[PDB]
């Protein structure tokens, strides 16, 4: 899919048949990843939702005046980069690595948000609540919506996940 | 380098083994059931959802 | 009543038509209530999908044969078709307070629906409570009565606009009955 | 009558009187904030959605 990422237009690039079984042969666990990877995007909306939301009731003064989220057009930014940063990791755990990660979601973020004065303490802890409730789903402690998957174990991949979500942390703090 | 154009890759997974097929989503070569499909594409702003988390933060959800 | 989309109804290909400023604040002289009548009509569409999630999901859950065989949202298909339908029946209730009547209601979504539903076996006890549940939804959201999710809107009472809505919902049970 | 294409008027209501604007999106007259579209969609099928409605159904959500 790394064509996907660098072409002008970004159109859809689709991987199915042999090609998909021949792909599930170079990452561990393939089955069970596309299942937490579908697990992170059906649910982007309330990952990036209730984390956000949680930043803020633990530090409601983001919402305030000269607060990191003061106006709809500044929670509605912050939302959008909470989505963007999910989707990265989705991507991140499809493919197996973090190199897109951190060439195109992290490298220059940390100098832009300091520029903007995006706070840190507040997206360390919209990211830390992202990890935990995508653990949370692959790991069937989600208590109000569970997966249709058979039942098993994925904690090596909420391991794995676990590890995208820390290298945005780092490179955030 | 983080490009400050919102672009992000939109993964979309599917499993289609229950033989329901929708007419023209063909867009691989495959006959099991299963595809993915990756597309790069700006993530919008949502006002109506800013508008919710403002009013509704305090609110638990999902017996979080 | 608020006629300004009836050829957005009409056309061939339903492109959008828009309203603003001067003419939508005299559009809204030919509906009761404009203002509130706008964040009612938002507060629907906002919500259109835990809307009709939780009314499907109600219907089974007091009735779970409807995901056994031979039930009414039996496999995945039927289940999509089902939650398309609540939706694409909310949408035109939503229209319906938007332009303060229900003839586009009747004409285009509920004329020839029993009948096609009779055709096709979906059950009209289930469809009878998808409804009741996405009218009790609508109207708790429409009065302050939602406990997850609460409006943006200035406080004040909304309940004849939430019974003008009630009764949308009603003629829609009542057509599938 | 119903037309079995599964076509729906779609209404999104726009209140933008916070003075935050999007390229582009002027389709109307005015300047007070407010907008009314409405447009005639097929509305579609959600694997995803009935997927999860399958699973989910028996969990009392939303304080209902
Ligand atoms: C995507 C929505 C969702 C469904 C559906 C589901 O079944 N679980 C879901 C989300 C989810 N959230 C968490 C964990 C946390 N959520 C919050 C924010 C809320 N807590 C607050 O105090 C607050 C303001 C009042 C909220 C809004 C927090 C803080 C957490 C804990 C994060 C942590 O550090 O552990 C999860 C994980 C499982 C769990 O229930 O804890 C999930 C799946
Ligand atoms: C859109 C989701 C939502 C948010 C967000 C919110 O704040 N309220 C929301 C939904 C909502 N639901 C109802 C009412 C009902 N919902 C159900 C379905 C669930 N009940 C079950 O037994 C069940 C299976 C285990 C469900 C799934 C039902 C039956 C009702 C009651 C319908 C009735 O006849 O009155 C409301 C209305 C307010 C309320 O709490 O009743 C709302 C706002
Ligand atoms: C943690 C992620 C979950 C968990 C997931 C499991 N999935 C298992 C088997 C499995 N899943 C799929 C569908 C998947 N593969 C694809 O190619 C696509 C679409 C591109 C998807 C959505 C398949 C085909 C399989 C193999 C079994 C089957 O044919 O259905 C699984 C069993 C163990 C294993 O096969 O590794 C597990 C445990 N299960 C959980 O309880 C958590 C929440
Ligand atoms: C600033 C970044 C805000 C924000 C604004 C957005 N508005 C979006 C779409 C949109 N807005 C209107 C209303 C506007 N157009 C008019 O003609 C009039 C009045 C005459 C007004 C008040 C419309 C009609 C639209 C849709 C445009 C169309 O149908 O082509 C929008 C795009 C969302 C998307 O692309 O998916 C944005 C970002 N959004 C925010 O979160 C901050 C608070
Ligand atoms: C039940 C529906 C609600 C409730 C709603 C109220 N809205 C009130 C006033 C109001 N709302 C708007 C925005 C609306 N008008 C538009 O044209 C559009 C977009 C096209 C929108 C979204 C305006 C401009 C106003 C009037 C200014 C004001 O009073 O703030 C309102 C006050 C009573 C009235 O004006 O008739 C209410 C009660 N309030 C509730 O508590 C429930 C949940
Ligand atoms: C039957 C009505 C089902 C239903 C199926 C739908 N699938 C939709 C989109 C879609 N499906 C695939 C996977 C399929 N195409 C392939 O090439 C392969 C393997 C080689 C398979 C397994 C793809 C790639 C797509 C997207 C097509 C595109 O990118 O243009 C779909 C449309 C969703 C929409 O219109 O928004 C449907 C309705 N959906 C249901 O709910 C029932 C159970
Ligand atoms: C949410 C958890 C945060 C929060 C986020 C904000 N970000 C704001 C502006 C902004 N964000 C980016 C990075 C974004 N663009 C990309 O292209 C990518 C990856 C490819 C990402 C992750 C940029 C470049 C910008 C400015 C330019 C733009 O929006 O196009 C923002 C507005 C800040 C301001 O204007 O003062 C916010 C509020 N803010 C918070 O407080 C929490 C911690
Ligand atoms: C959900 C609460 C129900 C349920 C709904 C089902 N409807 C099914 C097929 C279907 N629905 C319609 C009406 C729909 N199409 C329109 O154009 C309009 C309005 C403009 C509406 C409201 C049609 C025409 C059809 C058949 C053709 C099609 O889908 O394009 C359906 C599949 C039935 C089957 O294949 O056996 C279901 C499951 N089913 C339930 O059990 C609850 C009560």
């Amino acid at each position: 899919f790394s064509k996907v990422i660098t072409s002008a237009d970004g159109k859809a690039a689709y991987v199915g048949g042999a090609d998909l079984q021949a792909l599930k042969k170079f990452v561990s666990e393939g089955n069970k990843r596309m299942d937490s990877v579908n697990a992170i995007v059906s649910n982007a909306s309330c990952i990036v939702s209730d984390s956000v939301s949680g930043m803020v009731c633990e530090n409601p003064s983001l919402i305030a005046p000269n607060g990191g989220v003061y106006t709809n057009r500044k929670m509605a930014a912050c939302l959008r980069d909470a989505e963007i940063i999910l989707r990265y990791v989705s991507y991140s755990l499809l493919s197996g690595d973090s190199s897109v990660l951190e060439d195109r979601c992290l490298n220059g973020l940390k100098e832009t948000y300091a520029s903007l004065g995006v706070p840190a303490a507040g997206n360390a802890r919209t990211i830390s609540i992202m990890k935990a409730t995508v653990i949370g789903f692959i790991t069937n402690n989600s208590q109000q919506k569970k997966l249709s998957t058979p039942a098993g174990d994925c904690s090596a991949l909420a391991s794995e996940v676990g590890g995208y979500f820390d290298k945005v942390s780092s490179a955030l703090a | 380098a983080m490009k400050k154009d919102s672009k992000a890759p939109c993964v979309e997974v599917f499993d289609e083994r229950d033989g329901c097929k929708a007419a023209g989503t063909q867009k691989a070569s495959g006959d099991d059931g299963f595809c993915v499909k990756v597309s790069m594409k700006a993530i919008g702003f949502n006002a109506a959802e800013a508008a919710s988390v403002t009013k509704n933060y305090g609110i638990k959800r999902f017996g979080a």
